[PDB]
RNA sequence: AGACUCUGGCAUGCUAUUCUUAGAGGGACAAGUGGCGUUCAG
């Protein structure tokens, strides 16, 4: 799977949104993104940026 | 984008040299520039076609006595030849 | 001819016309 | 001023203006001459106004004089001479011409003033004048345009002289000339024209350089207010003549006479768009060219592109009454089935015949769209179709979309609903392409069937979202964006189905999905608005359900910032300035991030946000945001050097100049004062004019043959107005380019 | 606010080849439609 969106199969862009459509699911119904949604997503880039 | 100086120069001496054997649509002078120039480049097949199909489109709208004489000329130079 | 001499003739020519067309005080009051 | 009838009485203009002709002061002195020349402009404007019909009786004396003024050596004379009466035209003479009428060479009351305007005019054209030249044909050109049609009678001599002044050796006024001739076209029409300038290319001729073939340009670009009967009952047997001459030298061997009378051919082909933009007889007349159109569209390649841009003029500019459309809504039934043929002809200028049935399926009957549509349906269904008469039919299946009642497009919907989840892409594109059209039209019985099908359409477009290809997107966003348009409230558990999609589709493999989706996502926005009340925190939920995607996967985590991005460049402050930061605060974070596509979208924000967050509030984040652009990398610096530098140039010029190197490394030091060395640094037609390689005005060449003679009428053309008189080639002989 | 260089999307086409390969050949050029346009550049 390549980075940029031009070099994969259009087939291969399909399971991309697929799996996107299950990730905002179940995050949108999650119980920390319903008191600060901007913290959180900050925090989530926190650690994500801490880990790489 | 804006065209450069070299597809221009080589657009204007096609259209001199070869009027009659050439036509009015992209299509036309692609398989006519393959046959008359070399052209090295395949981009530049590309551009030096379109850039003379788009003065083909804009001088069969002029008067024809330019046209018609230049028929007299190219028959005179080629009769000669 | 050229410039030069064709001005001048041009200027010249139209000056022979004039005298051959050709052959008081200004109203100073508007309603008679 | 322009005082009234108390102030100043009609009578009075009359003893001003005959006084002020006895001082006209030498010839050439500039001073008082602009001013003099303005007051009788001034005088005869105001005379007119208030006495019309003695205002034609002072008219030609004031032209006499303003004829003979266009000699004086000056410059400025000339063009303020002109400029007086050109503005006598356009106001006193062009509103009143219909009360004059038609004029002959014998009037009697006010339109003998009428000749005598023209009769100046004509001696302004002849040998004394030779560098008023460009102004005396602007002079016509307006007089053409206001009195042409009421006085074509007297006009023919000037057409006559204007002929002959082109077959001058070398006119630089070519291009002028033909200015005049063709306004004077437009009003009198061909046909007055052509009686008193013949062409003589009617068929056979001894010679082949026609010296009047520049009328057929001339009158191409200006016809449009003439009766079309003119065109049938001339051009037409010369047409078929010179093309019948043409095959007949074709065959003799001879390819240079024969592609002679065949451009010109070509040429009088081209005069029907011109015939057909605003005919005065299309109700009887149009019954003359259905058939002979009918055969010269489907067995003449050559012509095909001409007529078919042909019709839609006549559709679009000369069907405004109700009468005039009947007829050609009449002929409707013989040009689709010629139509239909061409397009899907086997190989060919395929899409200017699609534009010409877009044009003419809005102006037919229904029933006879239900009817075809049945037809094409049948040769989409049939399983004995190649696959290019399966597309070609398929395009004839969206054009017949629209103009179909309510009955026969549930029919077509139900037919095309089984495609979308096709696996061939052409064959899903088109059927997007069905889907989006039938709601692109906003009235009539397309808007009826949006609230008919409405649960069925938001089923069909959500179940067909995992076999949609990437080109499929576009028709898709499309037909999206037309039913988000006419969307109710209850409805937001589509809208947050659809999001996902929408902001994916913003980095997508077209461009022209793209603008789809920017376009697209302004409009989501504009659907929140009206489900709320208070405005701010309907897109406070619109801004929130999109947030996620910045913290997921490399693809997505760039695609939301340029949602974002695009967000806050329509929606400037209807977010609220204290909701800016914190987004400019994350992707501040996200500015770390290795990958290119992140920082790609990461700039473009930084480069739109201080244009709509202001400055003070900026003023309070100055500090963080090049913080992190400071340590981004050597390569990341190289890479993005004029984004980079772009948006130091944002910064200076909005605040201080020495902030910046107080909070940057040493590097960008050195970079930035170029920024302010920046900053102090901005403190017609032939053949040889279309093929170039790319006091002064009052010189005059005599010619000398017969004698000269200036008292001679054609005298004008012996005087002239300017000068008289690489690669390598391989051994096959192609030439060789590099 | 790169008019620098090169290059990608899709191949049921060729080579030892529709699913993994790596060399080559196609394709795309503002190409076409309509508006804003000095009506030509954009």
């Amino acid at each position: 799977r390549p980075s940029e969106l031009s070099r994969m199969s259009a087939a291969q862009r399909q399971q991309l949104l697929e799996e996107e459509r299950t990730r905002f699911q179940e995050l949108l119904a999650s119980p920390a993104y319903r008191a600060s949604p901007l913290v959180a997503i900050g925090q989530t880039l926190a650690r994500q940026m801490q880990l790489e | 984008r804006v065209r450069t100086k070299t597809v221009k120069k080589a657009a204007r001496v096609i259209i001199e040299k070869y009027y009659t054997r050439l036509g009015n649509d992209f299509h036309t002078n692609k398989r006519v520039c393959e046959e008359i120039a070399i052209i090295p480049s395949k981009k530049l097949r590309n551009k030096i076609a379109g850039y003379v199909t788009h003065l083909m489109k804009r001088i069969q709208r002029g008067p024809v006595r330019g046209i018609s004489i230049k028929l007299q000329e190219e028959e005179r130079e080629r009769r000669d030849n | 001819v050229g410039p030069r001499l064709s001005r001048r003739i041009l200027q010249q020519a139209r000056q022979q016309q004039e005298e051959l067309e050709a052959e008081r005080e200004r109203t100073t009051r508007l309603g008679p | 001023a322009r005082p009234g009838l108390s102030t100043l009485s009609a009578e009075l203009n009359a003893q001003i203006i005959t006084a002020l002709y006895d001082y006209v002061p030498s010839e050439n002195d500039l001073q008082p001459l602009l001013a003099w020349l303005k007051v009788m402009e001034k005088a005869h404007i105001n005379l007119v106004r208030l006495q019309w019909d003695l205002g034609l009786g002072h008219l030609p004396r004031f032209f006499g004089t303003a004829v003979t003024c266009l000699l004086s050596p000056h410059s400025q004379v000339l063009t303020a001479a002109t400029q007086s009466l050109k503005e006598i035209l356009k106001e006193c003479v062009a509103p009143h011409m219909a009360d004059i009428g038609s004029v002959t060479s014998s009037a009697s009351g006010p339109a003998q003033s009428v000749a005598k305007m023209f009769r100046a005019v004509e001696e302004g054209l002849t040998y004394k004048f030779h560098a008023a030249w460009s102004s005396v044909l602007q002079l016509l050109c307006v007089f053409f345009e206001a009195c042409g049609r009421q006085a074509h009678p007297v006009m023919r001599k000037c057409l006559q002289s204007l002929c002959d002044l082109r077959l001058s050796p070398h006119f630089p006024h070519t291009a002028a000339l033909d200015q005049a001739v063709g306004a004077a076209v437009t009003s009198m029409g061909p046909e007055v024209v052509l009686q008193a300038v013949p062409l003589e290319i009617d068929g056979s001729e001894e010679t082949l350089d026609f010296p009047r073939s520049w009328l057929l340009p001339v009158i191409r670009d200006h016809v449009q207010e003439t009766r079309l009967g003119f065109f049938t009952t001339y051009f037409l047997p010369l047409a078929n003549t010179l093309k019948s001459k043409a095959m007949d030298l074709a065959q003799a061997g001879s390819t240079v006479e024969s592609k002679i009378y065949d451009t010109l051919q070509w040429q009088m082909w081209t005069l029907l768009p011109g015939f057909c933009t605003r005919p005065t007889d299309v109700a009887i007349s149009f019954k003359g060219l259905a058939r002979t159109l009918g055969m010269a569209i489907s067995e003449r390649p050559d012509l095909r592109v001409t007529v078919c841009q042909a019709l839609r003029t006549l559709i679009t500019k000369g069907c405004q009454a109700e009468a005039d459309r009947a007829e050609v809504s009449r002929f409707a039934k013989n040009f689709l089935p010629i139509l239909f043929n061409l397009y899907g002809q086997p190989v060919a200028p395929r899409r200017a015949v699609l534009e010409t049935i877009r044009t003419y399926l809005t102006i037919t009957d229904t029933q006879l769209v239900n009817s075809l549509l049945e037809k094409a349906s049948e040769k989409v269904l049939d399983p004995a179709s190649s696959d290019f008469t399966r597309l070609s039919v398929l395009d004839l299946v969206v054009a017949l979309a629209p103009c179909a009642d309510e009955a026969a497009i549930s029919k077509l919907y139900s037919t095309i609903r089984p495609y979308l989840e096709s696996k061939a892409h052409g064959v899903q594109k088109k059927a997007y392409r069905v889907l989006e059209e039938v709601c692109a039209s906003p009235q009539g019985p397309g808007a009826l069937f949006v609230q008919s099908h409405l649960e069925d359409l938001k089923k069909t477009l959500l179940d067909s979202l995992r076999s949609t290809s990437s080109p499929a997107k576009r028709p898709r966003l499309k037909c999206l964006l037309h039913i988000v348009r006419k969307l109710s409230a209850e409805h937001k558990e589509f809208i947050t189905a659809l999001i996902p999609e929408v902001i994916l589709c913003t980095k997508e493999v077209s461009v022209g999905a793209r603008k789809n989706a920017f376009a697209l996502l302004v409009e989501m926005g504009h659907a929140f608005l009206r489900f709320g009340s208070n405005q701010e925190e309907a897109l406070q939920c619109y801004l929130v359900l999109i947030y996620p995607g910045l913290v997921g996967a490399v693809t997505m985590v760039s695609c939301s910032i340029l949602a974002l991005t695009h967000l806050l460049f329509e929606f400037k402050g209807l977010m609220g300035t204290s909701t800016v930061e914190q987004l400019l605060e994350n992707v501040c974070l996200l500015l770390a991030s290795r990958t290119r596509d992140v920082v790609k979208s990461a700039l473009g924000f930084i480069k739109v946000a201080v244009t709509v967050m202001d400055v003070a509030h900026l003023a309070k984040h100055v500090q963080l945001v090049m913080e992190a652009i400071g340590k981004l990398s050597d390569d990341m610096r190289r890479h993005f050097r004029m984004k980079l530098r772009n948006l130091f140039t944002k910064f200076i010029r909005k605040f201080g100049f020495e902030l910046v190197k107080r909070l940057l490394p040493e590097e960008y030091h050195r970079v930035l004062v170029n920024i302010r060395k920046a900053e102090a640094r901005a403190k017609g037609d032939s053949i040889e004019e279309i093929l170039a390689d790319s006091r002064q005005r009052s010189r005059a060449w005599l010619k000398e043959d017969e004698p000269l003679n200036f008292l001679d009428p054609k005298v004008a053309q012996r005087v002239l107005a300017t000068q008289p008189g690489g690669f390598k080639v391989s051994a096959d002989g192609r030439l060789i380019i590099r």
